[PDB]
């Protein structure tokens, strides 16, 4: 139900002039309250308003904050790190180097309802303008068995920084004002406690799901839940479909049991996904184990057969840290019908990597590629062999499910292309995700075809721009086939036509 | 002060950018181009 | 862990004689700590040891203790009564009527150590004699609903009971001494506890699956698991076999992960027990699924598409309380070929009963049983048409896995019949449970057959007795066919050789 | 007396036993005879 947002992970990469780095921080972060990757404020010059930062209350991911030379930065209702992925391989959350030639950068950091950061550590170094951040005791908030990898250079050089309130215990605050004063709720709460209490009252003790405390002892009164939440509740584990009965020695519909998605407990796995036995919605099924349709439901078969290659997905095991499909990892997809994960094409696999250690690619073994039917998540082309007129390799693609999506919206892109003709004849679904097609300077035949006809759900929408303008094609003759014009087609040839 | 500049043997770290040092980190990073986002600028980003 | 018996469901009948009574409970609860079942204390006289009880420290379905002039039931260490099943649909634990003419009768139950029921009320009534347990407190033994309809009746006409020591609570406690007074660990709480308590100080409060009480604040410290018992952990539930990462939207394998056994966590499923991708062992797979052997281990597996028709036993479904196969409920075998759970066939199916409503049984509607190739529990023929000379219905039968037991111990039970020959042609195997083969008084071909070859499982027993003597059997001609193997033979025409 | 004979209506409710009537609950129960067991005296137990 709370408001959702991706996240950064450009880390202290920066996008143009400062301005348009600003200006694509407040895009991303706007009304967001959810942070689904990072949290990265970078870049932030002063006189600049951060004031949609306040909505922030989760983040999953890590939180880095650097070279801002921006005086406050407002995190105030921020409330969790999950550390879902680290900063440096150990830091959750970092503030660095947020500094200016005459040493007037950051000075406010009003973080006073972060309670906790489930896993990960924070670092903080060279911040010679950020005031009262010595103050904070971070025991309370990080873990136990991280605060060995906890680093700390808290030392100010200006020194001029108000001092933390009497309502502020120990002296440490996050800020002036006394609603900075650093909130405790871990170690100070009794022996049997074991939950992140409200304070050293045993009575106002919470709950071990809650996450960064509680308004009151049942699990529905969490602030944040450790795990699942299933509805407004807390859960380790999400709400079987199917209990043991000790009694009976069988097992028995739970009516309660919900289905496991992300961090959430929902009754019904959305479409594009799969569903295991389990009860759990899955991106993709393991080995040995395949996707089918049943009974108005798509789920994974354990396989004992025909079966096929696992054909994972850029960005995924094999293709870990892979910017895109070139010689090292292009014999791997020699015969795979069904992408488990993404494509991505990109000019550095022409070009070749030194950096990478990656040779340049031949464009004839693209070829191999024309045996896929299925992509899982999303096809990203921005570089493809200037020789060739239209995505030959991809003729007979049929289906894209767009569970995994670019920037979390585009599930089909096709960008920066000398390509006269798309060529996606057996092309027939989009489950999900929206289409760009931008950029490219000879491309014609793309406007004529009814893509909502293959988007399965309502609200995808169509980004087509930048492409060679429909009047100009039509006045060089690339248009349609004239026996086959009632749907559209992917170029100029008959067998490009759709619905012939 | 904060940055400098890169070495001749990155050239290409930057696929759609300009490499920066930062010297505090002792690290290496990319200034991308208006439409060019990640680490090496590294794909389109909507507008 | 914990020594386990069945229990009794007799509930006031007698059996036998007095003595034989005593005898039958005692082989009972003999060593017993964990009732499965019901604990029923009836019919038991004076100069009568009862010693053996003091072994009970649970019990999962029913306590009736009724009828009894004993003067001292000692259920001293019995901490939980579940109350999975009640007596007269209201009632966990009943005392009842246990006196004799002389008004003489029980004087002293001292269940010093009950802390909870669990599901049920609790009913005394017309026990004249019973000492000192009118003072316990029973709103801290009893759940806060079930409270509503609790029975309670004390009146001990003889007053000449002595008096609770002055440490026990309340003046509460369940017999003379120090020792039986009364344990509170509900009502003595502290404010907003979560379930039960070891002390009167806030921090004293248990984990909310402790049961009876606690030994400190932890769920390792519950002195009983409210559901689970995960190997001295209690849990809610057994530690999922996978679990879902919400990070990368796919499942992963839990090393703590654990299989599900009645009320504890086992790391492997017992032997003839089969598992399912759930991670729970069960005693038979769905009418969705079949069992099969992968990696050395019995799993259920989904069905292929043409799978086999599976029906309840008797005693389950739509046969709650059916006492044998019967006109009424024969009908629902018609093309069954597993029976999951148990088959009994009684001489009230063939002579009807009136208090059931049930028409006589016709015979030959026995012959839809030839269909039924496997039963997972146990199957006890007490009747047979008398003019039929083999169970002709179970020709095809060829597994009774036995998983349920009848009396917790025999699988197959042939009793008090005419038949001359067993005809179990393609019984092929017994998984577990002994065989008892008694009262046939013209049954032949039973002690041909070596019977270890058909179990499968190691301590199987067989019980073969008064039935036609086997020195009879072969005077006048009543011997396994030439063609038969020396294995044996299941009667005497060629077609019931062995294996 | 506690304990009386059953009224006529209840010849055959006991299959393998004596019928019993308990007054103090007003109930008919059973009494088996010797190797039988259950309420109504169904089953059959080895002594
Ligand atoms: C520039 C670039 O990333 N090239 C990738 C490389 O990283 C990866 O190791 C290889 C196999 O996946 O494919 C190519
Ligand atoms: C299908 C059917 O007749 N079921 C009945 C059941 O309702 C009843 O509780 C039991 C005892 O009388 O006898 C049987
Ligand atoms: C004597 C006896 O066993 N009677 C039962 C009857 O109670 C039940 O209703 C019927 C179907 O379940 O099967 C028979
Ligand atoms: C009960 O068990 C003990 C040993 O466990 C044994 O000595 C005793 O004879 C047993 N009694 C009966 C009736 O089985
Ligand atoms: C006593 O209360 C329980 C509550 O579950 C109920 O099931 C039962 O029927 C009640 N007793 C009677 C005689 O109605
Ligand atoms: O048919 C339901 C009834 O059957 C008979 C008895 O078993 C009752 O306890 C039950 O309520
Ligand atoms: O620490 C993780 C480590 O992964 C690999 C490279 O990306 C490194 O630059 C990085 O530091
Ligand atoms: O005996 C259990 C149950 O049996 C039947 C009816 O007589 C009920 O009133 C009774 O409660």
């Amino acid at each position: 139900e709370k408001k959702v947002c991706q996240g950064t992970s450009n880390k202290l990469t920066q996008l143009g002039t400062f301005e348009d780095h600003f200006l694509s921080l407040q895009r991303m972060f706007n009304n967001c309250e959810v942070v689904l990757g990072n949290l990265e404020i970078t870049y932030v010059q002063r006189n600049y308003d951060l004031s949609f930062l306040k909505t922030i209350q989760e983040v999953a991911g890590y939180v880095l904050i650097a070279l801002n030379t921006v005086e406050r930065i407002p995190l105030e209702n921020l409330q969790i790190i999950k550390g879902n992925m680290y900063y440096e391989n150990s830091y959750a959350l970092a503030v660095l180097s947020n500094y200016d030639a005459n040493k007037t950068g950051l000075k406010e950091l009003p973080m006073r309802n972060l309670q906790e950061i489930l896993h990960g550590a924070v670092r903080f170094s060279n911040n010679p303008a950020l005031c009262n951040v010595e103050s904070i005791q971070w025991r309370d908030i990080v873990s136990s068995d991280f605060l060995s990898n906890m680093s700390m250079d808290f030392q100010n050089h200006l020194g001029s920084c108000q001092k933390c309130d009497p309502s502020c215990p120990n002296g440490s605050c996050w800020g002036a004002g006394e609603e900075n004063c650093q909130k405790l709720t871990k170690i100070i709460c009794a022996q049997q406690c074991s939950g992140r209490c409200r304070g050293k009252s045993p009575s106002d003790c919470c709950h071990n799901q809650c996450a960064a405390g509680c308004t009151g002892p049942r699990e529905s009164d969490c602030l944040v839940c450790r795990k699942f939440r299933d509805e407004a509740t807390c859960k380790d584990t999400c709400p079987p479909l199917m209990l043991y009965n000790p009694t009976t020695y069988q097992m028995d519909v739970n009516p309660e049991g919900k289905y496991s998605f992300g961090a959430t407990c929902v009754k019904k796995c959305p479409r594009n996904y799969v569903v295991t036995d389990h009860g759990s919605c899955v991106r993709a099924c393991g080995a040995d184990s395949y996707e089918m349709e049943e009974d108005g439901v798509r789920k994974c078969k354990k396989c004992e057969g025909p079966c096929r290659k696992v054909c994972n997905g850029i960005g995924i095991g094999e293709f870990k840290d892979s910017l895109s499909i070139n010689a090292t990892n292009i014999k791997h997809f020699k015969n795979c019908t069904s992408i488990s994960g993404d494509l991505h094409i990109l000019p550095v696999a022409f070009r070749g990597d030194s950096f990478t250690h990656t040779p340049p690619l031949d464009p004839q073994e693209l070829d191999i590629l024309k045996t896929v039917k299925e992509i899982t998540g999303f096809l990203l082309i921005q570089a493809w062999p200037e020789n060739r007129t239209d995505l030959h390799a991809f003729e007979n693609l049929e289906i894209i499910r767009g569970r995994t999506k670019q920037h979390g919206q585009f599930s089909l892109a096709v960008v920066s292309l000398n390509i006269t003709s798309l060529g996606l004849r057996s092309l027939k679904e989009i489950s999900d995700g929206d289409v760009i097609i931008s950029g490219n300077k000879n491309l014609c035949y793309a406007n004529t075809i009814n893509w909502k006809k293959l988007f399965g759900t309502s609200g995808q929408k169509t980004k087509i721009i930048s492409n060679r303008g429909e009047n100009s094609c039509k006045a060089t003759g690339q248009v349609c086939h004239a026996l086959c014009s009632p749907e559209g087609c992917w170029g100029p040839e008959p067998r490009d036509c759709v619905s012939h | 002060v904060s940055i400098t500049k890169c070495s001749s043997d990155m050239n290409g770290y930057c696929l759609h950018g300009q490499c920066i040092y930062l010297v505090d980190m002792s690290q290496n990073y990319c200034r991308c181009e208006v439409g060019y986002t990640g680490v090496r600028c590294e794909h389109f980003f909507l507008t």
